[PDB]
């Protein structure tokens, strides 16, 4: 720092003072930034100042003065940003940062100024609920902020190892997830925050910062890298394994959030992250439960014949995924169906063949429930029934017990009550996939009339009015049903009549789609939002509504999590996405796809990714999709519609495809010209350099699903050229017919970029777009 | 290219006393020539912006490449070459279809009568 001044004399060479002005703008702080470097040297100064001083200038003098009277100053908020100033210019001292300090840490820490009730029993969350906004965030030093950081780290050690009852306030939550994404301070951040704060939260067994931690990394963290993004979960399997996670939230919580970061992996990253936890591969993988493997199988899967690796060969050895499937089989055996496995790639087909367990029989799976459903009624004491029915190596029957009670009587008792706390929500996803078995079972040979309408109900019953699931749970394990031809269907419209017959779970995705926004950091009030969908909608989550029909009197009152982020919609949309992927896997369930779709479009409002889903959707199924032309105009109908107000105009769609792409089916579509797919072409080329209006809107890339927008530009371009009705083969005819033929609107001595992106699209098109360029390559040599 | 930019104003001798001094420089094949001769024709052509630049360099390949020719084939075998010079010539497909697309319409008809007019 030596030559500075100098540095000063070819940058501000004056004469006249400096006149202090308004200080309201936050790049104010920029301004009045080499004041706070002036007397920032003099806090160098402040140690050895008998060596070569320096005298105040002339001009910043004023300024200097200024910054003096705000340290006689006692009063600083956000009515100026005084604040800043006086946490910018006195950051490496010892107590002139302590000043604003108390300011800041009793205003958002919630220091005991209030206590608000969180849904459930004995919540008492902090007072305060505004976070440090936008221009506050990047207005203080890189110094201050870790000073800052430091604080915290001393306050929340001794609040999470004493297991106090002063809970963190929502506004220091939401700062905790805007600090985060900043990667200047990522060496202290993350990186810091699992090596220091994580193991000091697992040494302090508190179970409550570790949920609050799972809930602002599931629904408030955007851009986690790939090896931090495995890290966290090996963190988890560690975490999960001990600590006795017996209970429905922290089994939950982590089920939503292990099932967000599946389906939040692409398609490329798959062979390089393996290898990195090759040495580990089963510890990164569900031992106990088939859902958790099957979304990872299905995850592989999209990850291959989207990318098109499977192609020149036939069989899974010498691969990587050879070791990792070998880990897969041990432990959780599961069935596979045919029509699932022909979307799978060609050497996932031909491994496939073999460690397959079969399905399990229906009449002996009756049997058995009815054998032990009169044992039930043998002997009605309540221990010995509590006991028999509920041990861990029981066959899981117990959900037609409780059906054959709600068939004729609707009541179950305290026996009732009992095994279902007993069993735990770690065995429970055991239990209900075989309770899924049952359900397609029994509707496959049910007779259709008042039942069909009554058994939805009286299932739904266990959805809202007795608790005892997140209705997202049982509906992924009806979804993972590996059966063949009509159970399939049966099962399908085992959905399709869940989701639509009862008004209760509609109702609170039309009040969330209503009443909040995706907008979350801009959202201040978000905590507020929250207690109100809350407090219309009473979350129950420990058998609460299934406690007060018991008939003994037995109610539940343990305290509840503190939960600021948590609902059952944001829960269930990837089940809505894996439902969805079942429904487009088989043919005759098509056009009930095309109800729900119009039905429920608004909760892919609230979608982590959905331009990569319907992308990955879309090209997945080519060669299931391209048939039913109806079918995947009506995606369209339902899906940017929902999302078209808060992403910007513009965000997605074309205007020829709002003009004539979405409107109903009339036996002629809109056939084009090559100009048309030139307007596309231009459009990608002009977003991947980027220009200050753009075509597409600019948006906050830290907390998108894209971090750069030439990445949102070329997802919703894929989206949007291959959802045509015209199939895989005249797509490259067009393609090829603007370059190969003469094209007007296309220039030369740019061409480079236009082939660039056409050689981009047709990689990231499926399988017959680009294999018509051996038919062309075989003219054009002869 | 040079001499329809601006000292387009002059003789038909300059340019035949410079491109057949050229031909003698460098070896050249007279098919070559006569098919370097058509593509700068038709490259001036579609090349030139759109405005009078373009009128006038669509005039000056379609008025004064007869009159060098005429001379040629005075001080010149002429009629056998050209042939497999437009041989060669046939087979631009995608840049002389770009210029089909600025003139809505086939050139090589109108030019093709134009070098019958000219005998």
């Amino acid at each position: 720092f030596l030559p500075v001044m100098k540095l000063f004399d070819l940058l501000y060479p004056e004469k006249e003072y400096i006149p202090v002005p308004d200080i309201n703008k936050p790049q104010s702080t920029h301004a009045f930034a080499m004041t706070c470097i002036w007397i920032h040297l003099n806090r160098k100064a402040q140690n050895d100042n008998s060596k070569l001083q320096i005298p105040i200038p002339h001009s910043l003098r004023l300024h200097h003065e200024f910054l003096q009277q705000s340290l006689r100053n006692k009063s600083l908020q956000m009515n100026d940003y005084k604040i800043a100033l006086l946490c910018n210019a006195y950051s490496t001292n010892s107590e002139c940062f302590t000043l604003p300090m108390g300011a800041l840490v009793e205003t958002i820490y919630g220091n005991g100024i209030m206590r608000i009730p969180l849904p459930g029993t004995n919540c008492m969350a902090s007072g305060s609920i505004t976070p440090l906004p936008m221009n506050l965030l990047d207005s203080l030093t890189v110094h201050a902020k870790m000073s800052l950081i430091h604080s915290i780290a001393t306050r929340v050690i001794k609040l999470a190892h004493a297991k106090s009852s002063v809970a963190l306030a929502p506004a220091l939550v939401e700062t905790y997830s805007r600090l985060l994404v900043y990667m200047e301070i990522e060496s202290l951040g993350i990186k810091g925050f699992i090596s220091q704060l994580l193991p000091t939260v697992f040494k302090s067994h508190a179970w409550g910062i570790l949920h609050t931690l799972l809930e602002m990394f599931s629904y408030r963290m955007h851009h986690i890298q790939p090896h931090y993004r495995v890290q966290l979960l090996s963190h988890l399997h560690t975490l999960a394994a001990v600590a006795q996670t017996n209970q429905n939230q922290l089994h939950l919580c982590v089920e939503s959030t292990a099932l967000r970061l599946i389906t939040a992996l692409g398609s490329s990253e798959v062979q390089p992250q393996f290898t990195r936890f090759l040495s580990d591969p089963k510890t990164v993988l569900s031992a106990e439960s088939e859902e958790l493997n099957r979304a990872l199988i299905l995850t592989l899967a999209r990850a291959t014949h989207v990318t098109d690796f499977f192609t020149g060969s036939d069989s899974i050895q010498g691969t990587w995924c050879k070791d990792i499937l070998q880990t897969i089989m041990s432990f959780t055996p599961h069935n596979w169906a045919s029509h699932t496995l022909s979307c799978f790639p060609g050497p996932l087909q031909a491994f496939f063949k073999q460690n397959n367990v079969p399905q399990e029989s229906r009449f002996n799976l009756k049997k058995n429930v009815e054998e032990e459903y009169r044992k039930w009624k043998s002997m009605s004491n309540e221990n010995d029934i509590i006991t028999h029915f509920s041990m861990q190596g029981s066959p899981p029957l117990f959900l037609c017990l409780l059906w054959k009670m709600l068939l004729e009587t609707d009541h179950i008792n305290q026996i009732g009550y009992r095994v279902l706390e007993r069993i735990g929500a770690r065995a429970l996803v055991a239990h209900v996939r075989t309770f899924a078995d049952f359900l397609v079972y029994e509707f496959s040979t049910s007779a259709g009339g008042q039942q069909l309408n009554k058994c939805i109900e009286i299932l739904n019953d266990m959805v809202w009015k007795y608790n005892i699931v997140t209705l997202d749970r049982l509906i992924l394990c009806l979804a993972m049903r590996s059966h063949e031809g009509n159970e399939a269907q049966v099962c399908y419209f085992i959905i399709q009549l869940l989701l639509l017959k009862p008004n209760d779970f509609r109702n609170r995705v039309s009040d969330f789609v209503k009443e909040n926004s995706p907008e979350h950091w801009l959202q201040n009030d978000w905590h507020t939002k929250h207690m109100n969908y809350h407090k219309k909608y009473p979350e129950k989550l420990y058998f609460e509504g299934l406690a007060e029909q018991v008939d003994p009197p037995v109610q539940i009152q343990s305290p509840y999590l503190p939960i600021y982020f948590g609902n059952v919609c944001l829960r269930f949309l990837p089940v809505f996405d894996i439902v969805i992927h079942r429904f487009l896997e088989l043919l005759p369930v098509s056009k009930s796809l095309e109800t729900l779709l119009d039905h429920l479009g608004g909760l892919y409002k609230f979608h982590d990714r959905p331009v990569t889903y319907l992308y990955n959707t879309l090209h997945y199924y080519e060669m299931h999709l391209r048939d039913r032309a109806f079918l995947k105009r009506k995606l369209v109908h339902a899906i940017i519609g929902s999302l078209k107000d808060n992403r910007p105009q513009g965000w997605c769609l074309s205007d020829t495809y709002l003009k004539c792409a979405m409107n109903a089916r009339e036996e002629n579509p809109w056939v084009p010209d090559d100009t048309y797919y030139c307007r596309l072409i231009g459009r990608l080329v002009d977003t991947m350099a980027g220009k200050s209006p753009g075509p597409f809107p600019n948006c906050d890339w830290r907390f998108n699903e894209f971090p750069n927008p030439a990445a949102h530009a070329l997802h919703v371009t894929c989206v949007e050229l291959m959802a045509l009705a015209v199939s895989g083969k005249e797509v490259g005819n067009a393609l090829l017919n603007v370059v190969l033929k003469s094209q007007p609107l296309v220039p030369r001595e740019n061409i480079t970029a236009w082939m660039n992106a056409i050689g981009l699209i047709i990689t990231a098109l499926p399988e017959p777009y680009w294999i018509v360029l051996h038919d062309r390559i075989v003219s054009v040599i002869s | 290219l040079l001499e329809g930019t601006m000292n387009l104003t002059g003789e038909t001798q300059s340019l035949v006393e410079q491109l057949t001094m050229v031909k003698r420089m460098q070896h050249i094949p007279t098919p070559l020539f006569v098919l370097e001769i058509w593509k700068a024709c038709f490259v001036g052509l579609i090349e030139s912006p759109e405005g009078t630049e373009e009128l006038k360099w669509t005039a000056f390949t379609f008025l004064k490449i007869p009159q060098v020719l005429v001379k040629l084939k005075k001080y010149s075998d002429f009629t056998e070459d050209v042939n497999c010079a437009f041989e060669f010539l046939l087979k631009l497909t995608p840049l002389l279809d770009k210029a089909d697309q600025r003139c809505n319409c086939d050139c090589t008809n109108f030019l093709l009568q134009e070098c019958g007019k000219q005998g």
